[PDB]
């Protein structure tokens, strides 16, 4: 269902089973009865609720809203464009946020999936975080409380200047 | 002073005639309302204050108040609009005529001019 390019997860690679003791495993039979007994019943009322609903099949659609000019192409006191900037601001915000967290989602699944292995099988989610983290605490940080895409555009011309008198130097 | 001495202001005028130019308050306008309200008050307090039934005694008296304060609010009303709008007249004119003492400031965009960041740690 979700976009596996976005939720990276790697192909499984199951051992075959090969029993070498003549002692019957129990966690095959209990899962044969665990299997008859809760997932055969679930999965037919799953089939009666999921034909119910093919009946009643109805779309919700994803809301888009275009761009509009930013803080900087904006006039001093013009609260209409400043408005809309920040508004585009705040939902740029967001939209960060959200990313840094379906990063950080692709970490800890790492974690867990990888086990012992998990220091030298999350190199590329670690620095994935990383460049991230980065990204994002450079953007919005120490704005405060009150934050607002002034406050962005504040800390970018400052950084700026600054990296104009580190080339300089 | 401000507008207590205007050119051309007839002595103890209510309403000029030029206030008729403006647009009369409707009589259902919000502040005339609150008159009426402040009027049907006024009632309830003197039947209080007559040791007589609050809200029974002397309707007739209760919208006597009613109808007193909302018909002098009417003109009350006009009368402040009157002052307001002369107001916004008189100081649109002034800036008229004098253009230098009101410039046009330079209106330069954000990314423009620069405001110094102030870390919140």
């Amino acid at each position: 269902s979700w976009d596996k390019d976005v939720y990276p997860e790697p192909p499984r690679r199951t051992p075959a089973p090969a029993p070498q003791t003549s002692l019957p495993n129990p966690v095959t039979y209990l899962t044969k009865i665990f299997d008859l007994l809760v997932d055969r019943p679930v999965t037919l009322a799953r089939e009666f609720i999921e034909q119910q609903h093919a009946k009643n099949r109805y779309y919700y659609y994803h809301r888009e809203f275009r761009r509009v000019p930013d803080i900087t192409e904006c006039e001093e006191k013009d609260i209409l464009c400043m408005f809309e900037a920040e508004m585009q601001w705040r939902r740029d915000y967001k939209v960060d946020q959200e990313i840094v967290n379906i990063i950080q989602e692709r970490l800890k699944a790492c974690q867990q999936r990888e086990g012992e292995s998990y220091r030298q099988n999350c190199a590329k989610e670690l620095e994935q975080f990383t460049q991230v983290s980065k990204a994002f605490q450079d953007r919005y940080s120490d704005l405060g409380a009150h934050y607002s895409a002034r406050k962005c555009l504040a800390k970018q011309k400052q950084r700026m200047l600054a990296e104009r008198k580190a080339a300089k130097e | 002073t401000m507008m207590s001495g205007r050119p051309g202001r007839v002595p103890l005028q209510f309403l000029p005639n030029e206030a008729r130019s403006l647009p009369p308050p409707k009589l259902t306008d919000p502040r005339l309302v609150y008159m009426g309200f402040l009027g049907y008050c006024s009632g309830l307090i003197d039947n209080a204050i007559r040791r007589r039934p609050v809200v029974s005694a002397g309707l007739h008296r209760q919208l006597l108040y009613v109808t007193s304060f909302v018909f002098f609010g009417y003109y009350l009303l006009k009368r402040q609009d009157y002052m307001y709008a002369l107001r916004d007249h008189d100081m649109f004119a002034y800036v008229k005529s004098h253009p230098e003492d009101f410039p046009e400031k330079d209106k330069k965009t954000y990314g423009e001019i620069l405001e110094e960041f102030h870390p919140v740690r």
